[PDB]
């Protein structure tokens, strides 16, 4: 009760409006490939292990 | 002279023979014999004494 509010009769009503922040996309979507796969499948690396 | 004509070089450019179909990193060493043939002016202007 310690905030400013508005008192409405049956006659009365009440609207406000509200703009969101940016945030990012949600992502919809699945990978198609793994972190794991990301190489070219034919050719070999020039580091060595 | 201290700024001399300058020298002039010529070369003909590599034409590689057909590579492998599987890919290799080795540098291609497998030429077509070329050769090259054409004219050649030279003009110089000298002063006399």
């Amino acid at each position: 009760e310690y905030f400013p509010s508005q008192m409405l009769r049956t006659g009365n009503n009440f609207q406000f409006t509200y703009t969101f922040e940016d945030v990012p996309f949600h992502s919809s979507y699945a990978h198609s490939q793994s972190l794991d796969r990301l190489m070219n499948p034919l050719i070999d690396q020039y580091l060595y292990y | 002279l201290k700024h001399p004509p300058p020298q002039i070089l010529i070369k003909n450019t590599p034409v590689p023979a057909d590579p492998p179909t599987t890919f290799n990193q080795s540098k291609l060493n497998s030429f077509i014999t070329q050769y090259s043939t054409g004219q050649v002016s030279v003009e110089i202007e000298w002063e006399l004494q």
